């Protein structure tokens, strides 16, 4: 699976704060692959500390207590 | 082998910490020192190979500390430097405003 | 008040053919200031947070992995 | 204004759909359930992260004097992980190539 590029553009655009920027294909791909990377990471850090709790779910205080580290080592 | 003073840096750490700090510690901050410097040596190397200098110029360093966090929209670099900056330095910074 | 050349000189070790400008080790001192700043902030919480009045390598250094990561381009 | 505020839900929500399928296949790989409030979280925050990417990748390309955001743009975003910055540096080799 992965991000749809399309999604991916108009969720960048939301954000400028210059009306006239714009992306082009080839980063809309790796800002996908990026985008990817995040989340599949998100995930894999908090069942990473779910499954050091001995817990079959991975619940909510897991991706907040893996969170603050994910932002950082991440951008 | 050049580097700022190690009781430069000590002296500026202990000002903004305010605590008794350990020898040891000072130690270790003045590594990271090095590594600051190094790092960010290396980022201007890219921002300025980005906007296509072979020269760092101040749009690159504030690119910089706008990345590192420090200049954002509530806390602008003009501030940072009316703060922060010794009036000397400053001045040249801020002509006036 | 700033050993400027000291700066120019760092760099230059690190980035030779890297040439600066103007006022920029001005900038760059301000940063480096900052770091200082943040470095304290934050290692003094984490002897605060260790229950101990004094700041010891061990807090030094967490802080270093953390600022020092909040610190890259 | 409202017209925004749609796009906006448009996209939430989709991002979530991608996040929970991404999330589906960590979950199969190790071999545990995530709640429903993990990934609306994991979606949220990875939301948020796109508002930085975007004023981040904005700022990067104005910087060069330019509007069009390129794939030096995106590298330079990347290059504050080292691991992160090889693996994306990667999928560019394999997406220049054509």
């Amino acid at each position: 699976g992965g991000f749809r590029k399309e999604t991916v553009e108009r969720l960048l655009r939301l954000h400028f704060r210059d009306g006239r920027t714009r992306v082009n294909g080839d980063a809309l791909l790796l800002m996908a692959e990026l985008l990817k990377v995040f989340v599949r990471e998100a995930a894999a850090r908090a069942a990473r500390q779910a499954q050091a709790e001995d817990l079959e779910k991975v619940d909510i205080e897991h991706v907040e207590k893996v969170l603050p580290q994910l932002l950082l080592d991440f951008v | 082998e050049p580097e700022i003073a190690s009781s430069l840096i000590k002296q500026i750490f202990s000002h903004y910490v305010k605590t008794p700090v350990t020898r040891d510690a000072y130690k270790i901050v003045e590594k990271a020192s090095e590594r600051y410097f190094k790092q960010i040596s290396s980022d201007l190397e890219a921002y300025s190979q980005h906007a296509g200098r072979k020269t760092v110029e101040m749009a690159d360093v504030e690119l910089l500390m706008r990345r590192q966090g420090l200049v954002t929209d509530k806390m602008p670099l003009h501030v940072l430097v009316e703060r922060h900056l010794p009036l000397e330095y400053r001045k040249l910074l801020i002509p006036i405003a | 008040t700033v050993p400027r050349g000291t700066l120019r000189k760092i760099i230059k070790k690190h980035k030779p053919h890297l040439r600066l400008a103007a006022n920029t080790d001005l900038l760059v001192h301000l940063s480096f200031l900052l770091f200082l700043h943040r470095l304290a902030e934050e290692a003094r919480t984490n002897a605060f947070e260790n229950k101990s009045k004094i700041i010891k390598p061990e807090h030094t250094i967490a802080a270093a992995k953390v600022i020092l990561k909040k610190s890259r381009g | 204004g409202e017209q925004r505020e749609l796009l906006i839900q448009r996209l939430r929500a989709a991002v979530h759909y991608t996040t929970g399928a991404l999330a589906q296949d960590v979950a199969e790989d190790k071999g545990v359930l995530f709640s429903k409030q993990t990934v609306a979280a994991i979606s949220e925050i990875t939301f948020r992260q796109a508002e930085n990417f975007a004023r981040d990748l904005e700022m990067f390309a104005r910087h060069a004097k330019r509007s069009t955001i390129t794939s030096e743009d995106v590298k330079l975003l990347a290059r504050r992980s080292n691991s992160l910055l090889k693996y994306i540096t990667q999928k560019s080799d394999e997406l220049a190539s054509s």
